[PDB]
């Protein structure tokens, strides 16, 4: 027996390729960013991210 | 350090879309050096920062608790992307699909 309710940032991206977000990440310009943004609980129709 | 953005901006969830690629990628990006015990060069630089974080989320033991610079963000980020499934999710539907553009 070896139950287990969550792991460590599992996300569904571990099927994904590396290859293809690297397309989009110069399509859109993730590769070229000088400045960071915040990433904060702003929106409301978000709020699904508390996972509180 | 300076103070004045907890709840940051409504154009975050755009960008959380946008990060969580800088951290979907940073993600296997930050794996693929851990797995094999050796590092590559990256193509995109960005990652590194991810890289920085994704390991502070290792000693990062509050998580959601945690402000330590996108600490809770790659922690609450990851997480919407780890519990949100079906409904008008465009963030991990789409992402998970990936079958044009
Ligand atoms: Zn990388
Ligand atoms: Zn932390
Ligand atoms: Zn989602």
């Amino acid at each position: 027996g070896s139950g287990s309710g969550s792991g460590s940032n599992v996300i569904d991206t571990d099927f994904i390729d590396e290859e293809v977000l690297m397309s989009l990440v110069i399509e859109m310009g993730l590769d070229r960013i000088k400045e960071l943004p915040e990433l904060w609980l702003g929106q409301n129709e978000f709020d699904f991210m508390t996972d509180f | 350090m300076g103070s004045g953005a907890h709840t940051a901006d409504p154009e975050k969830r755009k960008l959380i879309q946008q990060q969580l690629v800088l951290l979907l990628h940073a993600h296997k990006c930050q794996r693929r050096e851990q797995a094999n015990g050796e590092v590559r060069q990256c193509n995109l630089p960005h990652c590194r920062t991810m890289k920085n974080v994704l390991n502070h989320m290792t000693h990062c033991q509050s998580g959601k608790s945690c402000q330590v610079a996108h600490c809770a963000s790659s922690r609450q980020i990851i997480s919407h992307w780890k519990n949100c499934t079906r409904h008008d999710c465009p963030v991990c539907l789409p992402l998970k699909n990936a079958g044009d553009k």
